[PDB]
């Protein structure tokens, strides 16, 4: 049940995710990792006004193929 | 009142105190507490959660009730806030828009009512299905709708899925200024996946080369922008203090609509700002009176008028823009 979601990175361009819907968000984050180096620590996944939390699956917040989640650091 | 009120700085909480202003003149989330309407939407009986949505009205009310020159204490509606969400436990620097992000999921979690289409009606059924899991007052004010298109090069088939959306996180398009207009067009503009991102099509059956692009399906009453000031240089976050000329008045967005429907202008009530580094930053928040449409600046405990020439810095960080009504029959 592999599917293409998309990360919309901080310069606005979208990079393309291979996931499965069983896959958690540190997974998410650490192919993140892997193509922009942001460290999933500072990483923050914001989809349909929620951002995503490490423990839970891309099931748990209902994210279907081809859609964007937006990266986003912090200002402190 | 005139709800000039200020809130105590009770240890590195200023991102708190920026947002709690901004949706404390966030005119119908304000009277959505006033007039205790949230009451009524409560939840009751067994595994119900109540204390973030009262405390926050009550912080609300004790803002609208108060006179001019008081500083109030949110420290009871930060204990219920860091309840739910264990990221604001102890006395560290936030990032606001985080805060919002969970701030208004929890108050609207506590007041939630819980192919073959063309692309209009597929987007009106897609938001049905979204209004049968999220339904509330808050969401009534906030939430939009984006439409993603992703055409294949190869087969030309035009994949659309709508995704909901509280806010919309826009890149800065760097370069002296840079317009909100710009930042908008390139958060909009056609994204060409080739490389390693190339996407499935499921058509062809294979990764093609995709144009992806933006556009809004539904527009929201209030529209909160949040601007990405932020580049990562070796591992480490870099705020990026670009000047984003964005307007006060008549931020007109139809050029970025699904359809080419009019009733898309807004007019800015509300910013929250970031001055400084990185880390170590402090944040203050400049609002627009809904009663008397006098802007001021809310810093912590103090309150001091403004003038709305003040209003456009390079510290702003979110954007609250409350949509406009179309335009008048003669
Ligand atoms: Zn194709």
């Amino acid at each position: 049940s592999t599917m293409c979601i998309f990360v919309c990175t901080l310069t606005g361009r979208c990079i393309t995710l291979e996931v499965e819907p069983s896959d958690t968000i540190e997974n998410v984050k650490a192919k993140i990792q892997d193509k922009e180096g942001i460290p999933p620590d500072q990483q923050r996944l914001i989809f349909a006004g929620k951002q995503l939390e490490d423990g839970r699956t891309l099931s748990d917040y209902n994210i279907q193929k081809e859609s964007t989640l937006h990266l986003v650091l912090r200002l402190r | 009142a005139q709800g000039l009120a200020g809130l105590r700085n009770l240890g590195n909480t200023c991102f708190m105190n920026s947002i709690l202003q901004c949706l404390s003149n966030t005119r119908e989330l304000r009277d959505y507490c006033l007039q205790r309407l949230y009451m009524r939407d409560l939840h009751h009986g067994s595994n119900a959660h109540t204390a973030l949505v009262e405390e926050f009205a009550k912080l609300i009310q004790t803002i609208w009730t108060s006179s001019p020159n008081d500083v109030v204490s949110p420290s009871e509606f930060k204990t219920q806030i860091q309840r739910y969400a264990p990221r604001f436990v102890g006395y560290n620097q936030q990032d606001a828009q985080e805060f919002l992000r969970f701030l208004l999921d929890g108050l609207h979690n506590e007041v939630n009512r819980v192919d073959h289409l063309p692309d209009d009606e597929k987007g009106r059924q897609m938001w049905r299905k979204y209004l049968e899991r999220e339904d509330s007052r808050i969401g009534d004010l906030f939430v939009g709708q984006l439409k993603s298109s992703l055409t294949c090069t190869d087969c030309g088939y035009c994949s659309t899925v709508f995704d909901p959306f509280w806010d919309l996180s826009l890149p800065i398009a760097k370069y002296p200024e840079v317009t909100l207009m710009d930042c908008m067009r390139l958060f909009t503009k056609e994204d060409v996946l080739d490389g390693d991102e190339k996407p499935t099509c499921c058509r062809c059956r294979g990764r093609k080369r995709c144009i992806k692009k933006f556009s809004i399906q539904r527009f929201p009453k209030i529209l909160v922008l949040h601007l990405k000031r932020f580049s990562e240089s070796r591992i480490r976050t870099s705020k990026l203090t670009t000047f984003v000329n964005f307007p006060l008045r008549d931020l007109d967005l139809r050029e970025f609509a699904s359809e080419n429907t009019n009733h898309a202008v807004y007019n800015l009530y509300a910013v929250s700002n970031h001055s400084g580094t990185t880390m170590g930053g402090h944040y203050t928040a400049y609002c627009r009176s809904p009663g008397t449409g006098e802007w001021h600046t809310f810093n912590d405990s103090s309150v001091t008028p403004m003038s709305s020439s003040q209003v456009r810095t390079s510290d702003a960080y979110l954007l609250f823009y409350e949509l406009a009504s179309p335009p008048s029959r003669m």
